[PDB]
């Protein structure tokens, strides 16, 4: 589980993203669709072209949800509940895909935060996102 | 498909004895009940809320046979699963939008079912061979994604 | 998250394994080493030849653990806690291999218990074993 | 390994900028720090207690460069990875007993490292080529396992 230092590293790094979080969400998804094309199977109704506005729009919905997880770092299972229902009952997304989203998020967080992406923080993020992904996947059956 | 002439044989000899109607239906049935997120692709099949429902649904029973039938053609094309499945890959990717990861779930359920029908005969060595076989098949069903 | 119908099916199925826990345990490991040979890397000091005394030996240990899991079904995280400390701090086993053993358990239970392996019980055990695994790979970092 | 020539260019073109001495050290170091279970493998390297301890251990940096030098061999042979790595495949299996999944993690941490150094230059499309190459390499390191 997230240790104090983990929550500390996570808040510092997320805080530097600040305003740019919406554009990171989109760079994130974009990296995902390009490197792991199977993920697209879930977005056949979106336009997945470089720059698509449906992709930026969604990018922001995703970052906004990571921000609110940081904000409630100590109560994530109840803070992300709705999202946990949506992905399990309506969208029905295979859990392996979440580890690919997370990996592209680190790549994204790493290409914009050279000063801040140390080993320890890299270890605190990986843990955060895995913990985000577990909650979101928690009600599959 | 690095299959040994002994593996190639093991598979082959045991399929011969398979009742395709029953197995196919059961694989699909179990697939939908154990990992219920697959129900997403089949909303037009009707009541798929409980195992007894999923297992009793005749559209499921019928699609199952078709699936196994395409599995059967594959065993007869073990050295080119890709060509044998190209067109199926596209359909599943381009028209149906199915995540290939389900393919693996199907192969694994598929293997469970077989050990349920043949008991003692479905030995570790036999399983081992089939595990390569279903994995060659999922990878071929997902070979033309883009 | 196990429901009560889930818990009830498990208790039953295992109950019929009754005194073959071990034979099954060993069979499962044999099925695993053979179908997923990369799992052998965790047992370089074992005599993995067929019908080896170590595999069986080890078959039981694993089985007795599952039996304790079933009996403490509502409170696994405490009943398997030591085992967790073991698999994470000492053995350090990559969490993927857990899915491979589980599948080899189901396949063994399926081949030995025709009548009890209904699709409902199949689905139950599948959640049951994955629940053991989460608990066994939870103290990792 | 479906590598298109653009993908080859992107890959080759970029790798020509890597100070392998340093990146290999960063990668191995991070692998050991973000997933400390891997440590089970290098008890002979001394202090691995904390980030700094890991990141600055000279047996780590020295090992990092040995690994990366082998990755480079690989990029000079993207058409026979399985051939390039067969002896390093046997080594890792028959003598070091290393689960291949660790190859996958290393691969991904390396993608992370590449990204860290080159910033905007690691464009989405570039990463994508890389994910294939590290996948290729991991399969090639996995092949002679038995
Ligand atoms: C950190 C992991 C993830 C988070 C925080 C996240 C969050 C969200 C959010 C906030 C929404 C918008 C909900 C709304 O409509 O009100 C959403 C929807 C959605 N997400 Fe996720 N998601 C994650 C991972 C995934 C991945 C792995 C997939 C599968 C590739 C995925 C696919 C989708 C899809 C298809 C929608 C519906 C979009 C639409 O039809 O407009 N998400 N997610
Ligand atoms: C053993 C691997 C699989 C094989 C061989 C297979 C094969 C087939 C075949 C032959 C068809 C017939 C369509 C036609 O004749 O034009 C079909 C349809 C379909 N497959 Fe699969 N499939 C497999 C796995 C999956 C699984 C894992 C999914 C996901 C749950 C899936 C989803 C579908 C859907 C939604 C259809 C169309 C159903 C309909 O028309 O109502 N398939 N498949
Ligand atoms: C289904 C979940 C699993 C359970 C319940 C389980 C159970 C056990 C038990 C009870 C022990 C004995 C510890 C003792 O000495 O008291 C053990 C040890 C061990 N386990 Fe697991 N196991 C599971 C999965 C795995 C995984 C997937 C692997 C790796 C392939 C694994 C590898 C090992 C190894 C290498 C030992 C050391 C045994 C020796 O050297 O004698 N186990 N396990
Ligand atoms: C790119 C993937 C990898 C490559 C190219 C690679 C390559 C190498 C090479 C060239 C050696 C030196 C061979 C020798 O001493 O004869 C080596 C040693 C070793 N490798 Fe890997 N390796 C990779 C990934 C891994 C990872 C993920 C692990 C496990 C964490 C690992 C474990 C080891 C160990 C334990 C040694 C011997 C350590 C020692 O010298 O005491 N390798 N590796």
């Amino acid at each position: 589980v997230l240790s104090p230092a983990d929550k500390t590293n996570v808040k510092a790094a997320w805080g530097k993203v600040g305003a740019h979080a919406g554009e990171y969400g989109a760079e994130a998804l974009e990296r995902m669709f390009l490197s792991f094309p199977t993920t697209k199977t879930y977005f056949p109704h979106f336009d997945l072209s470089h720059g698509s506005a449906q992709v930026k729009g969604h990018g922001k919905k995703v970052a906004d949800a990571l921000t609110n997880a940081v904000a409630h770092v100590d109560d994530m299972p109840n803070a992300l509940s709705a999202l946990s229902d949506l992905h399990a009952h309506k969208l029905r997304v295979d859990p392996v895909n979440f580890k690919l989203l997370s990996h592209c998020l680190l790549v994204t967080l790493a290409a914009h935060l050279p000063a801040e992406f140390t080993p320890a923080v890299h270890a605190s993020l990986d843990k955060f996102l895995a913990s985000v992904s577990t909650v979101l996947t928690s009600k599959y059956r | 498909m690095h299959l040994t002439p002994e593996e190639k044989s093991a598979v082959t000899a045991l399929w011969g004895k398979v009742n395709v109607d029953e197995v196919g239906g059961e694989a699909l049935g179990r697939l939908l009940a154990v990992y219920p997120w697959t129900q997403r692709f089949f909303e037009s099949f009707g009541d798929l809320s409980t195992p007894d429902a999923v297992m009793g649904n005749p559209k499921v029973k019928a699609h199952g046979k078709k699936v196994l039938g395409a599995f059967s053609d594959g065993l007869a094309h073990l050295d080119n699963l890709k060509g044998t499945f190209a067109t199926l890959s596209e359909l599943h990717c381009d028209k149906l939008h199915v995540d290939p990861e389900n393919f693996r779930l199907l192969g694994n359920v598929l293997v469970c079912v077989l050990a349920h029908h043949f008991g003692k005969e479905f030995t570790p060595p036999v399983q081992a061979a089939y595990q390569k076989v279903v994995a060659g098949v999922a990878n071929a069903l997902a070979h033309k994604y883009h």
